[PDB]
RNA sequence: GGUAGAACACGUGGGAUAGGGGAUGACCUUGUCGACCGAAACACGGUCCCCUGCUCCUUCGAGCUGGCAAGGCGCUCACAGGUUCUAC
């Protein structure tokens, strides 16, 4: 089961360091070549580094040469990117990819991580508050009723938002958050669920954001009417 | 000067069943060390074509890839509702290895109309002095619609975000959710609130409303 | 001490247009320009000539070219000279 995974991301201030770091499972990275690759939110997969298996030789962007710098340790199985004097054009979500055996593939990457997000900004980290959107009890008697939550005023990116403590995935929908003139960040998460079912089923969302340790498990009833 | 890889088109959308041609130029001879990527919104991009005419082992017949000189084109036989992504061409010929722009491919589908809800601020967003009313349009075709909010039957202007989800990989439907935010003296200072929404599907604009302080 | 010859290692000056109806010394190194392997884009270790040519008593054989370029060595021609040996 080939796996990387990822860690070492978050809020950095504009101009500080910061190490990124990329275990490996199911294979060994001393013979392979480990490449990482960049997308700032809402654009393109870039290119930043690559570093060779049996060389250690090392390659970089034209934009990211010399404040980054790409390692390996073969002992602890375990890729690394060190990135210093960060600007507000570095702010991207980071993965770390390998690329595939020459025989079975060519040079493409076969295998990814799931990323981790780097923000460069100066600004400071604030926890959401999270509020119940209930279904409502004028809707017309419908099949089926909406009901979801509202996680307000975070930053930065990203939550994590679920329901049921993962159960319930058929019908959920998480919008996308939008940076409103605050600063912070706001979205929503909804779900369309039988309206048969209100009044026996539980509906809980669980949203964590990890920037500030909070997690809230926000019970959805309906008001009385 | 580093190799530059223009793909195009930058998105399109195609119906399912339908054979769909994407191609990627580079700026100078790549030999055949180019691969074509597939990437769902905010998740990892899978490998679907290498060495330029050789898919991945795993990725559906259906998928293909193909090289004339400098031109390589990515096609799909049958578009298939699950086949939505950011598909991306990188070349491995030297270094730095660069990335295309991407091709955003959208799944066409038939009008379906919207199902619109509306949600008054909870009582807990009341007592942290805000109050925010969001209204919803669920499972919906094509992603164009229009939103507007009503405080007492008047129009409002620059206080309300917006955002959209992407494709159901299933369905190929949208879902847009409408934030109006206030203050609670703002909230508590009206009475009726409602959300309109036009959308191709619909042949009148549907509004959703409700009298604040009541249920 | 002389004459003549040979075997070596040399010096100098030359020589090398052409591959299936036949190129090359199918040497060494470097640069290069390519594909493909070893878990391997660079570095490391390798492969890519059926025929034909050359060599050899691996002689139904066996061994030496992916291409190009330069340099070195080698092959060949001429001019002598040096060392050793042989004969008179």
């Amino acid at each position: 089961e080939v796996q990387l995974v990822e860690s070492g991301g978050g809020l950095v201030q504009p101009g500080g360091s910061l190490r990124l770091s990329c275990a490996a499972s199911g294979f060994y990275i001393s013979y392979s070549s480990i490449h990482w690759v960049r997308q700032a939110p809402g654009k393109g997969l870039e290119w930043v580094a690559s570093i060779s298996p049996y060389s250690g030789s090392t390659y970089y962007a034209d934009s990211v040469k010399g404040r980054f710098t790409i390692s390996a340790d073969t002992s602890k199985n375990t890729a690394y990117l060190q990135m210093n004097s960060l600007r507000a054009e570095d702010t991207a979500v980071y993965y770390c990819a390998r690329q595939g055996y020459r025989r079975r593939s060519g040079r493409g990457f076969d295998y990814w991580g799931q990323g981790t997000l780097v923000t460069v900004s100066s600004a400071s980290t604030k926890g959401p508050s999270v509020f119940p959107l209930a279904p409502s009890s004028k809707s017309t008697s419908g099949g089926t009723a909406a009901l979801g939550c509202l996680v307000k005023d975070y930053f930065p990116e990203p939550v994590t938002v679920s329901w049921n403590s993962g159960a319930l995935t058929s019908g959920v929908h998480t919008f996308p958050a939008v940076l409103q003139s605050s600063g912070l960040y706001s979205l929503s998460s909804v779900v369309t669920v039988p309206s048969s079912s209100l009044g026996t089923q539980t509906y809980i969302c669980n949203v964590n954001h990890k920037p500030s340790n909070t997690k809230v498990d926000k019970k959805v009833e309906p008001k009385s009417c | 000067s580093d190799i530059q890889m223009t793909q195009s088109p930058s998105s399109l959308s195609a119906s399912v069943g339908d054979r769909v041609t994407i191609t990627c130029r580079a700026s100078q001879s790549v030999s055949s060390a180019v691969a074509w990527y597939q990437q769902k919104p905010g998740k990892a991009p899978k490998l679907l074509i290498y060495s330029a005419s050789s898919l991945y082992s795993g990725v559906p017949s259906r998928f293909s890839g193909s090289r004339s000189g400098t031109d390589f084109t990515l096609t799909i036989s049958s578009l298939q509702p699950e086949d939505f992504a950011t598909y991306y061409c990188q070349q491995s010929y030297s270094f730095p290895s660069t990335f295309g722009q991407g091709t955003k491919v959208e799944i066409k589908r038939t009008v379906a109309a919207p199902s619109v809800f509306i949600f008054p601020p909870s009582d807990e967003q009341l007592k942290s002095g805000t109050a925010s009313v969001v209204c919803l349009l669920n499972n919906f075709y094509p992603r164009e619609a229009k939103v507007q909010w009503k405080v007492d039957n008047a129009l409002q202007s620059g206080n309300s975000q917006e955002s959209v989800t992407e494709q159901d990989s299933a369905d190929s439907t949208y879902s847009l959710s409408s934030t109006l935010t206030l203050s609670k003296a703002d909230y508590e200072k009206h009475k009726v609130y409602a959300c309109e929404v036009t959308h191709q599907g619909l042949s009148s604009p549907v509004t959703k409303s409700f009298n604040r302080g009541e249920c």
